[PDB]
C-alpha cells in the first residue's frame, strides 16, 4: 500500500509570495497524484488532478508538477482565500491513499 | 461481399466489444487487489489494446485469477481476429491468382 | 559560422513584457527542437521550454512560473520567447540552444541579458589608462580603459578588435545608484608599446553603442 | 510479378513509412509527459520497431493518449503486414501444390 | 522529474593532476547524461554526450564514464584553461534536467 508523505505538515508565507507545497510517493506512481484543499468545516475539493492537469473553476494561480515519487503543488502569490488543509491521493495502486495534509498559514 | 471479408470486420466489431468489455471488467475484477495497477478505465482500455495485439509491453498486467480469464479472452479474441484477417487477405489473393491463370 | 544569434541585452520595466529572438543557421532538419535556459547571475542553468519549429508545438518546465511563450517562424529561422509581466526575479541571461531530438544541446547562442529595472539606459564614458610620468617599467607595461556610468549591462571589451587577446583582465561591474562601472587591463611587451598601437573596444548592446579609445602615453 | 508478390513489398514500404512517422510523431505526442521516455528519435525509431513486430521488451512504451494511438497504428500496420506476408507465402505454396498435381 | 546532483560544488587540483567530476542521477538513466563547459561569461559548451563519447574539437584530455545513476566526467592532467564550471544534463525522461554544476579550481 503506497504511502504519501507530506512534509511539512505546516507552511507559513507572507501574502502574494510562491508557495509549494511537497508530496512523496513511497515508490513511483507516474503522475497518478491529486490534489485537493480543504478549508475549515468544509469539504475536500478537487484543486489539480494527475500532478499537473489543472480542473476548471479552481483559479489560474494554483500549478503542480512532478512524477514518479516526487510532487508538488504550487500557489503562485497565496492569500487569505488560500488558508486550509492541502491533501494528495494516488491512485496509481490499489487502493487509493490519502497524504497527512498540509496547513497552510499565512 | 465474400464471406472471408465478412467475417473480418465481424471479428473487427466483436473485438472492439472484447476490448471495451474487457477493460470494463479487468477493472472490477482488479480493484479489491492490493497493488493491483489495472485499476482505472482508460489505461485499462489501453492494457487490452496491447494484450489483443500480443505487444504485452509489460506496464500493465492483471494479478488476480478473474482479471487473468479476462485477460485470456482479450489474448484468444485479439490472436484470433488478427489471424482472422490474414486467412481472409490470404483467401483473397488465391482468388485473384487462379484468375490470373485463368483457371 | 554562428549557429544561433542571439541579441545582447533587454531592458524591461517591471510589470512590462520583452520577446526575445533566436535566429538560427546552418544545417536545420524539421525535427531540431529550439530550447531556452535560463541563468540568474550566480546561479546555474535552468530549462524553461522547448518548441520544434516544424510542428510549432511547445513545452514547458511544470516546475516554475510560466512566464514564457514560445513560438517560431519557419520562414526566417527564428525562435521567439514571449516574456510577460516581468519583476526583479526574471532579471538573468537566457540562451537558446538547438537540439536534434537526440538528447544534448550540441549548439548554444551567446545569450541575451535581460533586466528588469526602472531606471534608464546609459550608455558608457570610456577613459583612458595610460602610466603616470613617473612610472618605471620593466619588459612589460600595462594599459586599461574606464568603461563607467552605464546602464544596463552588458558591455563587452576588446583590445585591437580582438586581437590582442593575451595579457587582458575585465574586472566585473559594480552598481552604484543606477549606473554600472569597470575596468578592463592589457599588458603588452614595454618595446611594443606605444610604437604599436593599443586601443580598447566597447560595446554596449542595449544602447546600439560601441567605441574605441587609443591609448596613447601621456602628454 | 503477381499480385500478393505486388501487395507485399507495397505493405513492406508502407510499414517503413508508418515506422517512420510514427517515431517522429510518438516523440511528439511523449515530449511534455513528465516521467515519458520515448523522446528522442533513434531510440522511438526502436521502439516502433519492437512494436511493429509485436516483441514489445517493455524497455520504451508511451504513457500519452496520442503516443498511445500512434503505438496502435504501429501496431496495426506491423501485424498487417507481416500476416500479409503469410498470406502472399501461403497463396504461392497453393499455387505451386496445384502445379505439383497437374491440376 | 529525474534530480541531478553534483558533489562536491567546488574542486581543487594541483596542475597536471587528473581529476574527476561527479554526477548522480535520483533514478537509473542508462547512459542519457551529457556534459557541458562554461567558461567566465561564456555559454556552455558539449564537452562528452552520453556518458562516454567524445565531441570533436574537444581535447583528447576530457572523458567520461558511468551508467545508471553514477557518473563521471574525467579531466588527464588539468591546465588552466580548464577553470570553469562543469554542468550535467539527462535527457532519460522529459523532461530534461541540469546538475546545480561544479567549479573547477587550480
Ligand atoms: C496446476 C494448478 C493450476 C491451478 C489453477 C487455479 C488457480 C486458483 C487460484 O486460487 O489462483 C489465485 C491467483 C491469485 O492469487 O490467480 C492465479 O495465479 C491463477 C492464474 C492461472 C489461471 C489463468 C487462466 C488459465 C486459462
Ligand atoms: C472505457 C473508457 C475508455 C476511455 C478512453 C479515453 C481516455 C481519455 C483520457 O483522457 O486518457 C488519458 C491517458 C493519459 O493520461 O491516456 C490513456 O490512458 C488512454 C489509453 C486508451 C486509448 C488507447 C487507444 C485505443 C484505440
Ligand atoms: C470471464 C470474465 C469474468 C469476469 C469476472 C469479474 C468478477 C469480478 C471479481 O469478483
Ligand atoms: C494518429 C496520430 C496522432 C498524432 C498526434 C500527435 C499530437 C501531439 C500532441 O498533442
Amino acid at each position: 500500500d503506497i504511502l504519501l508523505t507530506q512534509s511539512p505538515a505546516i507552511l507559513s508565507v507572507s501574502p502574494g509570495e510562491r508557495v509549494s507545497f511537497s508530496c512523496r510517493a513511497s515508490q513511483s506512481i507516474g503522475t497518478d497524484i491529486h490534489w485537493y484543499q480543504q478549508r475549515t468545516n468544509g469539504s475536500p475539493r478537487l484543486l489539480i488532478k494527475y500532478a499537473s492537469e489543472s480542473i476548471s473553476g479552481i483559479p489560474s494561480r494554483f500549478s503542480g508538477s512532478g512524477s514518479g515519487t516526487d510532487f508538488t503543488l504550487s500557489i503562485n502569490s497565496v492569500e487569505s482565500e488560500d488558508i486550509a488543509n492541502y491533501y494528495c491521493q494516488q491512485s496509481n495502486r490499489w487502493p487509493f491513499t490519502f497524504g497527512s495534509g498540509t496547513k497552510l498559514e499565512i | 461481399s465474400a464471406l472471408h471479408w465478412r467475417a473480418a470486420g465481424a471479428a473487427t466489431v466483436l473485438l472492439v466489444i472484447v476490448l471495451l468489455a474487457g477493460s470494463y471488467l479487468a477493472v472490477l475484477a482488479e480493484r479489491g487487489a492490493p497493488g493491483a495497477q489495472l485499476i482505472t478505465y482508460p489505461r485499462a482500455l489501453w492494457w487490452s489494446v496491447e494484450t489483443a495485439t500480443t505487444v504485452g509491453y509489460g506496464d500493465l498486467y492483471p494479478v488476480t485469477l478473474w482479471g487473468r480469464c479476462v485477460a485470456v479472452v482479450v489474448m484468444v479474441a485479439g490472436i484470433t481476429s488478427f489471424g482472422l484477417v490474414t486467412a481472409a487477405l490470404a483467401t483473397w489473393f488465391v482468388g485473384r491468382e487462379q484468375e490470373r491463370r485463368g483457371h | 559560422q554562428v549557429q544561433l544569434q542571439q541579441p545582447g541585452a533587454e531592458l524591461v520595466k517591471p510589470g512590462a513584457s520583452v520577446k526575445l529572438s533566436c535566429k538560427a543557421s546552418g544545417y536545420t532538419f524539421t525535427s531540431d527542437w529550439i530550447h531556452w535556459v535560463k541563468q540568474r547571475p550566480g546561479h546555474g542553468l535552468e530549462w524553461i521550454g522547448e518548441i520544434i519549429p516544424s510542428y510549432g508545438r511547445a513545452n514547458y518546465n511544470e516546475k516554475i512560473q510560466k512566464k514564457a511563450t514560445l513560438t517560431a517562424d519557419k520562414s526566417s529561422s527564428t525562435a521567439f520567447m514571449q516574456l510577460s509581466s516581468l519583476t526583479s526575479e526574471d532579471s538573468a541571461v537566457y540562451y537558446c540552444a538547438r537540439e536534434r531530438g537526440d538528447g544534448y544541446f550540441a549548439v548554444w547562442g551567446a545569450g541575451t541579458t535581460v533586466t528588469v529595472s526602472s531606471a534608464k539606459t546609459t550608455p558608457p564614458s570610456v577613459y583612458p589608462l595610460a602610466p603616470g610620468s613617473a612610472a618605471q617599467t620593466n619588459s612589460m607595461v600595462t594599459l586599461g580603459c574606464l568603461v563607467k556610468g552605464y546602464f544596463p549591462e552588458p558591455v563587452t571589451v576588446t583590445w585591437n578588435s580582438g586581437s590582442l587577446s593575451s595579457g587582458v583582465h575585465t574586472f566585473p561591474a559594480v552598481l552604484q545608484s543606477d549606473l554600472y562601472t569597470l575596468s578592463s587591463s592589457v599588458t603588452v611587451p614595454s618595446s611594443s608599446w606605444p610604437s604599436e598601437t593599443v586601443t580598447c573596444n566597447v560595446a554596449h548592446p542595449a544602447s546600439s553603442t560601441k567605441v574605441d579609445k587609443k591609448i596613447v602615453p601621456r602628454d
